[PDB]
């Protein structure tokens, strides 16, 4: 109650980032650099939408 | 039975899992020609074979 | 279901699961990989270099890059001796608007090649 009223829900962000930073650690260890593995995991209609967006 | 495109949740079933090809890593062949890369007088020596083009 | 086609079914069925998968646009480049790879070794390797050709016209930078990679990788050990020039062209095409870190490396790589079974001066 002290802690603001959405701290828990930034937290739940953060955890989520770190899950994000958790799959960049396991491609590091299988030996990738997690960019590269993203490209190659990225279906390219979410970029559509993102220039879609811009436009 | 072999599988090698889905991420399954069941842990028992990613066991299945056909071992994906690795990349090589590029770069690191491309090192070589970054070495060449140094900023040399590259007539190091009087080295005729630089000296005189071949044919 | 691509998955389940490859370890129960036929290659034409399991195939068709892919077409209907680039069709709606839903393939990663690793998915491509994987059906390229299915391709070799179902030894239809003409329709692997086009599943990687189709997956290249889908995509953006920076993605592109490494398709660019696998693909060249398995043309030139097999069909690269074989029918070089087809490659040249194909390099040519890879350099079109590439970002210049990737970039780098396809000159590299296309200057070998020149070096290998083309002319020096170029």
């Amino acid at each position: 109650l002290k802690l603001p009223a959405n701290w828990e829900a930034k937290k739940a962000r953060l955890e989520w980032e770190l899950k994000e930073e958790e799959k960049k650690k396991e491609c590091a260890a299988r030996g990738e650099d997690y960019e590269k593995v993203k490209l190659l995991e990225i279906s390219a209609e979410d970029a559509e939408r993102w220039e879609r967006k811009k436009k | 039975l072999r599988l090698r495109n889905y991420v399954p949740e069941d842990e028992d079933l990613k066991k299945r899992r056909v071992p994906q090809a690795k990349p090589v890593a590029v770069e690191e062949k491309v090192k070589e020609q970054l070495e060449a890369a140094k900023p040399e007088p590259v007539i190091e020596e009087v080295d005729l074979a630089n000296l005189a083009p071949r044919k | 279901l691509a998955d389940l086609e490859e370890s129960l079914g036929t290659f034409q069925s399991t195939k068709a699961v892919y077409d209907r998968i680039l069709d709606l646009r839903i393939a990663t480049p690793q998915i491509v990989i994987n059906y390229a790879m299915f391709l070799e070794e179902h030894k239809y390797f003409e329709e692997s270099f086009k599943a990687y050709e189709r997956g290249i016209s889908l995509f953006k930078w920076p993605n592109v890059s490494d398709i660019w990679s696998t693909y060249l990788t398995k043309f030139i050990a097999r069909y690269g001796g074989r029918k070089l020039e087809r490659a040249r062209d194909l390099f040519e095409q890879a350099l079109d608007g590439c970002p210049p870190k990737y970039a780098k490396t396809l000159y590299l790589l296309y200057a070998q090649l020149e070096e290998e079974w083309g002319l020096a001066r170029h």
